[PDB]
C-alpha cells in the first residue's frame, strides 16, 4: 500500500 | 521468517522531453509486487502480483490515486531542490526515496524507514524514532523545516506503524506460497586451470530465494576474504538468485580449500570441496 | 555531479546446455544516473525485442536492471552484452562465458 506524499520538499 | 515491505521511488527530470518521469516500485522482500510509472501507456499494463489482483479495483483505484498525487508532489520537490542547489534549468536531476517497514516472524514492527536521496546523495531521512529527521546539508535543512512545520513525521509514523505493517501482513497471507517460501541454493564447485601452476576453484550457488546469502572460501580453515573474488548476487529471471565465489589455488593444494554456504532455506549450512 | 559506472554480468538463467532453450541475462547494476543503453548480441549483432525489468535501485541508491532474452545456446554461437552510460567514453562489451 502506497504512502501519501503531500508536502513539497 | 522476518520480512520487509519497501517502495523504491524515482523521479527524474528531463528538460525538453516532458515532465519528470516518476516510477514507484513495491517489494515484499525480493519480490516486486506492484509498479506505477507516469510513462505507462495504459494503466491496464502496470504489472502487479496475482495476490494484488485479488484485492480488486477498489485497492487499485485508491493506490492509483495516491500514485498520481505522489507524482505531483515529487515533481514539485524536484523543482524546489534544483533551486536549493542553485542549479540551472537545463540539466537532468534525480530524486529517489525508499520507505517501508521491517517485521519479525510474529509480524510485529522491527523498524520503519523513509528516506530520500538527490542526484544519488543522501538528502534527508526519518530517524528510527519515527519522530525526527536527519538532514544531510543546508538544503535538506529547508525540507526539514517545512516537514516539521507540517508535522509530516507524524503522518509517516502512522503509515509505518499502522498501514505498512497491516498491509505487509495481508500480502504475506495472500502470497504465502511464494513469499514465505525460502528456496535453498543448489551448490557445486568447478575447477578452471589457469596455467601449469595454478587453477581457479569456483563455488556456485544457484536457484535461491531470498537474495541474502553468505558464500565464502577457507584455506586450512582460515577465511580467504582478500583472495576471494565474489560477484554480486544476481537475478536469474525466475524469482531466484545466483552467486559465485572464486579463489586461485596452487596445483595440488585443492583439498585444503572449503566453500561455505549459509542461506535461510538451508536446514544446515553447507561445506563443499572440489570433487574431481 | 558524482556519477557511478555500471557493473555488468552476463549469464544464463539455467545451467547452459547446447541445444536446450534457456534465457540469456545481462544484469547492469551500481550505476547513477539511471539512463543506460543495453544490447544483447549474437555473433556481434543486436538481438531484437529483448525485455527488461522495472527500474529500481539498491539501498546505496545505485540503479539496477535485468535485460533478458530467450535463447538456445550452441557450441559456435557467441553472445555478449554491450552497455553504454554517461560514465563510459565508449560502449563496454562483456562476453558470455558459461563458466562465470
Amino acid at each position: 500500500e502506497l504512502n501519501r506524499k503531500m508536502i513539497y520538499m | 521468517g522476518s520480512h520487509s515491505m519497501r517502495y523504491f521511488d524515482t523521479a527524474m527530470s528531463r528538460p525538453g522531453r516532458g515532465e519528470p518521469r516518476f516510477i514507484s516500485v513495491g517489494y515484499v522482500d525480493d519480490t516486486q509486487f506492484v509498479r506505477f510509472d507516469s510513462d505507462a501507456a495504459s494503466p491496464r499494463e502496470e504489472p502487479r502480483a496475482p495476490w494484488i489482483e485479488q484485492e480488486g479495483p477498489e485497492y487499485w483505484d485508491r493506490n492509483t490515486q495516491i500514485f498520481k498525487t505522489n507524482t505531483q508532489t515529487d515533481r514539485e520537490s524536484l523543482r524546489n531542490l534544483r533551486g536549493y542547489y542553485n542549479q540551472s534549468e537545463a540539466g537532468s536531476h534525480t530524486l529517489q526515496s525508499m520507505y517501508g517497514c521491517d517485521v519479525g516472524p510474529d509480524g510485529r514492527l522491527l523498524r520503519g524507514h523513509n528516506q530520500y536521496a538527490y542526484d544519488g546523495k543522501d538528502y534527508i531521512a526519518l530517524n528510527e524514532d519515527l519522530r525526527s529527521w536527519t538532514a544531510a546539508d543546508t538544503a535538506a535543512q529547508i525540507t526539514q523545516r517545512k516537514w516539521e512545520a507540517a508535522r509530516v513525521a507524524e503522518q509517516d509514523r502512522a503509515y509505518l506503524e499502522g498501514t505498512c505493517v497491516e498491509w505487509l501482513r495481508r500480502y504475506l497471507e495472500n502470497g504465502k506460497d511464494t513469499l514465505e517460501r525460502a528456496d535453498p541454493p543448489k551448490t557445486h564447485v568447478t575447477h578452471h586451470p589457469i596455467s601449469d601452476h595454478e587453477a581457479t576453484l569456483r563455488c556456485w550457488a544457484l536457484g535461491f530465494y531470498p537474495a541474502e546469502i553468505t558464500l565464502t572460501w577457507q584455506r586450512d580453515g582460515e577465511d580467504q576474504t582478500q583472495d576471494t573474488e565474489l560477484v554480486e548476487t544476481r537475478p536469474a529471471g525466475d524469482r531466484t538468485f545466483q552467486k559465485w565465489a572464486a579463489v586461485v589455488v596452487p596445483s595440488g593444494e585443492e583439498q585444503r580449500y572449503t566453500c561455505h554456504v549459509q542461506h535461510e532455506g538451508l536446514p544446515k549450512p553447507l561445506t563443499l570441496r572440489w570433487e574431481p | 555531479m558524482i556519477q557511478r559506472t555500471p557493473k555488468i554480468q552476463v549469464y544464463s538463467r539455467h545451467p547452459a546446455e547446447n541445444g536446450k532453450s534457456n534465457f540469456l541475462n545481462c544484469y547492469v547494476s551500481g550505476f547513477h544516473p539511471s539512463d543506460i543503453e543495453v544490447d544483447l548480441l549474437k555473433n556481434g549483432e543486436r538481438i531484437e525485442k529483448v525485455e527488461h525489468s522495472d527500474l529500481s535501485f539498491s539501498k546505496d541508491w545505485s540503479f539496477y536492471l535485468l535485460y533478458y532474452t530467450e535463447f538456445t545456446p550452441t557450441e559456435k554461437d557467441e553472445y555478449a552484452c554491450r552497455v553504454n552510460h554517461v560514465t563510459l567514453s565508449q560502449p563496454k562489451i562483456v562476453k558470455w562465458d558459461r563458466d562465470m
